[PDB]
RNA sequence: CCAUGAGUGUU
RNA sequence: CCAUGAGUGUU
RNA sequence: GCGAUGGAACACUCAUGGUAGACUC
RNA sequence: GAGUCUGAACACUCAUGGUCUUCGC
């Protein structure tokens, strides 16, 4: 009977045929415009649409958004939805000039001024909201821990090079990188070690002799100070990382904690964190299907696996979760997809606030992941 | 060194002649002294044209490999699909003027950062941080166009551009559709691809006009111009 | 005419048909040994041997190491070198028995025993001997300061993204890592920025306008301290990081200009380095040929080139060498080998101790380079 | 994985391990028992402790699962080896040799033999020599002859290098294991032509072939020959 | 991993 | 880059 | 062997899409 | 559309080789 059109330029309403019933024009407001456009996104109706209707008091509505048919009809009409109508084509077409006869615009460059304005207001809102969401904070520290990780690895294995010039055995008898940085910041020459200077440290009775027997025999050169001095430079940068790494772990926990407990709770906050990276949001998470959370991380394999037709992978970055990489690879298929499910079911209650759960997905994972270890 | 800029064969596109040997495709800047990425701008006879790249482009790569026609000229109206962070709609605006209108859509808000400082200068561009699957989130700002023009990454590409058109292309407007293959599905090859995509648009209605493919500026990407029939 | 034989055991003479003449046993005393051993390979005959010698009063000697020949010729006797003779071969088939006949030791597992421990004992000298080379030192410096400028950069596009989130604009209007990461620490909340705390860190007016005019306008999210504490640990550790390549590249100036002063006077302490570093060694650059040289780095260009028959690289590492990137592709190659030859005869002037004259090679070089780019 | 069974197999002191999952693994009698070298697993069976031998580390274990008929490493074997590394093959040569037996090895580049000494130190089987096998006039004051030449260097040259060590130092009558490394000699060419072309250069110096094992897929691109010098 | 868009470091 | 040897990190 | 000429230096970051095989309902 | 079953997660460091074409002497 009616057709409702919604636009910037305000409220309008067209016959079968076309032909403007009534209207009623959108002030020019910047900001009022597009915090109807934002409204009607979710099905509001503008408040001109609202007048509109009750000057026009109509028989039948049809609309052009889905969300907005529950909208008016809690008004009181009788409202069908209807995609890409004839009606709204015609109307369409008929821009700017139905600007200029319902008075929203005095001209038409008037009407494309304001129009531009108005998508650069609208898109400024939009682009605000999107950086408000908190699962943002969650990814990017992940990515920087990551970073760090690998950073941490690297200068520790050039550390490892450039230090064993002067003290090739340390490299096999400190296996942690922490430990070697350590001994390389704090002494430097491999003469200044003694067994209080490494008890202070904390290294035990049979460690430190271990290294005290090495530095003695030791194979290695000398060197000058300054040498030395450029070598404790990465070992002191190495410690620093390993604070920044763990300072980003907590941070991390009360982000995770916050925004995906029910992830947390299975995985915890470093790979919660790692699969929202690796599917962009939280939201997309969630539409995941538990077969594509259990290879989140594994896209090379995968597709090397999907042409040459070879074997694919059985895990992505999950297989960072102990019971998978410190179990038999013949359980391990079967592990990830049970994780791969309680992800998935995790993942959607987090997206939609629902209560939390996390802790008995967790204790029904670890009892299934006991059904499986019988093999 | 620039020897000459003349206009080819399309309204507003240019060709510049350099000194040594080399021939670019160009258009006049909407908004002088001013670059979208990092093109060249060419000054002759009074006159700022914008190197337009056709290794970035694929409009650009399109005239290159052939495009006999061309829809998007002085004034023409479009909606583009998959505005990005502006490079090829920066062009669009250029041809079009400021009597033509380009109705940029874009999803990902990390790129509409970008897109938005493009659109910022050239009231040309209507940016639209939005899912070209819903155009129900922007009918209320967009007119009917005379040109679709759709280059997004999505697996139903052809089927998003066909439901845009039902929405906004005029009756016997025209579509440059650009076809991802390896973006539709990457097992396939690409030539059955674009065998497919085609045929669905000619089920929609949609005249061939003419298929072009755009090696060596895009690998696995072929672009087609159609008329929609309505 | 004798064929002396050198050996751990001792010094023997034998006659032409592997009959032992006369010996002189080598003490049982690993250090001595290990010492004579050493200078051996360098022609510099045992002791025992000059011993030996001086009582066979030989006719003619045959020796085994073709460096001693010159050494025992300056003692009088007239020498031959003969390489794996059937005397030493009957020699070295009559061990260990021979060890017990000239009682160097008392029974095969005696002999074995000491042989062993000289073995370990050799072996670890040269070990030490390796690892006192200087450019060991030059080679790790620069391959840490090339792990830091990786590094440095890796963070930096981590922290953009990061900080973006609350200050997008900002990406943009600082294009130096270091100054983006400065304003990142010395600040935080993009509020906190003031038109002279920006004069502090040395912004110039018009850029500090732009700054705050970007931040008053800005479209980023607002988020906690807490948050924002979290971007600033990666600030604070690319701005140590900094100071720390600052300090390397001047240390590894230090050495470098000892280690291959006519390289350096080429192409600077670092790119020197790193041909270094791809040679493995002084010693090893000075064995190349400029065209080795010219491709030091490409590699992966080079191995795919040969296998597929393509375009071979016309630079490795030294594409760095601002004359090569700076210019146009049709000089390239010209210039990477006119460097590359200056390079082969600067690595062989220092790896053999010539005089300096890399001065006089960089003068040659950039008058070659100006008769290039005047085609 | 449990042990059932560990065998002497044909050849001396090379044993062969059976697992309950139906999968066997070559392995020697430890000669320092409760160590391991490079990680490999330290099996005990009716009182004896036995070390697993990698085929996929180790170029000698390969080459016995790739059908070698005739071993002339055994007990007591005097060997020179070329190429010694880090120390994962030379190892189990001293478990095969035993203490009797006297191992070689010669290997140059400096970062690597710092581990290699590290297995010698628990091996008096095992004489490590820092040293170019391009310059057997260097070691030639620390060996003896001996049975076995075996030859595993990354040269492009590496059989002339083999025939020259073995001018210096192997028996007449004795053996040479000669690993040929394709990519390592030229990485243009077909690993097949390397092939005949290296055991051609051999039998040009009187070194009568025996046995010439692909090595795939334990190895890509090589082969070992076991000739015999005849002097 | 592939294709596409935008960019950074050794400089 | 290919082949070979030895290792590390997310663990 | 020498020369001239020809000639694809490397290291990375973000965004979009492409997500398997059998059997059972 | 569900389900079960099968099933190649990533990121890296060091060591040894393999270094083109053409045209001239
Ligand atoms: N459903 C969707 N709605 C809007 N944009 C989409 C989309 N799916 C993919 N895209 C966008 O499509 C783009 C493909 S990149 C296209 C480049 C661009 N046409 C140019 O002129 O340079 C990406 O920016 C992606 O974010
Ligand atoms: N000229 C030479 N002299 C001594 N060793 C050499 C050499 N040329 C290459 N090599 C060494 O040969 C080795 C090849 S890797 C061999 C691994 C070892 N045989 C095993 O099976 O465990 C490398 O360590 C290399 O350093």
């Amino acid at each position: 009977k009616i057709y409702l059109i919604e636009h910037v330029i305000g409220a309008v309403a067209y016959d079968e045929n076309g032909n403007i019933v009534d209207y009623i024009t959108n002030p020019r407001d910047l900001g009022k415009i597009t915090e109807e456009l934002l409204n009607n996104e979710k099905g509001i109706p503008f408040s001109a649409t609202v007048e509109l209707l009750k000057k026009v008091n109509p028989q039948e509505v049809v609309v052009e958004n889905e969300a907005e048919v529950p909208k008016l009809q809690a008004l009181g009409y009788r409202v069908s939805y209807e995609p890409y109508s004839k009606v709204s084509r015609i109307f369409r077409e008929s821009l700017p000039k139905v600007a200029i006869d319902i008075k929203f615009a005095s001209n038409e460059e008037d009407y494309y001024n304001f129009l531009h304005e108005l998508s650069l207001e609208y898109t400024r809102r939009k682009l605000r909201s999107a950086a408000q969401k908190r699962d943002l904070l969650a990814i990017q520290a992940v990515r920087a821990m990551d970073d760090i990780d690998k950073t941490i690895n690297l200068f520790s294995e050039r550390l490892r090079e450039w230090y064993s010039i002067h003290f090739p055995e340390l490299d096999k008898l400190i296996e942690d990188h922490e430990e070697y940085a350590t001994i390389v910041s704090r002494f430097g020459d491999r003469g200044f070690l003694t067994i209080d200077s490494l008890k202070e440290l904390g290294f035990n009775e049979q460690r430190i002799n271990r290294i005290l027997d090495a530095a003695k025999k030791s194979i290695g050169a000398d060197i000058s100070e300054d040498d030395l001095s450029a070598m404790r430079m990465i070992a002191n940068t190495i410690l620093d990382l390993y604070n920044i790494r763990r300072n980003l772990n907590n941070y991390l926990e009360g982000v995770m904690k916050e925004v995906a407990p029910n992830v947390t709770a299975l995985v915890g906050p470093a790979l919660g964190a790692r699969l929202l990276s690796i599917a962009g949001s939280l939201d997309e998470l969630a539409k995941m299907p538990a077969s594509t959370i259990q290879v989140l991380g594994a896209e090379k394999a995968l597709f090397r696996a999907l042409r040459s037709g070879g074997r694919p992978p059985k895990h992505g970055i999950i297989f960072q979760y102990p019971a998978i990489h410190t179990s038999p690879r013949w359980q391990r298929g079967k592990i990830a997809r049970a994780l791969a499910a309680k992800l998935a079911i995790a993942a959607r209650v987090d997206a939609f606030s629902g209560r939390f759960i996390g802790d008995q997905l967790n204790e029904q994972l670890k009892k299934r992941i006991d059904e499986i270890k019988e093999k | 060194e620039v020897i000459t800029v003349k206009q080819t064969n399309m309204e507003n596109i240019y060709e510049c002649e350099f000194n040594d040997g080399s021939f670019r495709l160009c258009t006049r800047n909407l908004v002088p002294n001013f670059n979208v990425y990092g093109e060249r701008l060419i000054k002759y006879e009074g006159v700022e044209y914008r190197e337009w790249n056709a290794f970035r482009s694929k409009l650009a790569g399109a005239i290159l490999k052939g495009l006999k026609t061309n829809p998007i000229r002085k004034g023409t109206k479009v909606l583009y699909l998959g505005a990005a962070s502006g490079t090829t709609i920066s062009h669009v605006s250029d041809i079009i003027e400021l009597n033509g209108k380009a109705y940029g859509v874009e999803f990902s808000p990390r790129v509409v950062r970008e897109l938005l400082l493009v659109a910022q200068r050239r009231p040309n561009i209507f940016p639209l941080l939005a899912d070209a699957r819903f155009p129900q989130s922007y009918k209320s700002v967009v007119e009917n166009v005379d040109v679709l023009y759709v280059d997004i990454a999505q697996p139903d590409q052809t089927d998003i551009a066909i439901y845009n058109a039902k929405f906004f292309l005029k009756v016997n407007g025209d579509m440059l559709l650009v076809i991802k293959a390896r973006s539709i599905d990457v097992t396939k090859d690409p030539k059955e691809i674009y065998k497919t995509e085609v045929e669905k648009l000619e089920n929609s209605n949609f005249e061939t006009i003419q298929i072009i493919n755009l090696d060596p500026y895009d690998k696995d990407h072929a672009i087609v111009l159609s008329k929609y029939k309505g």
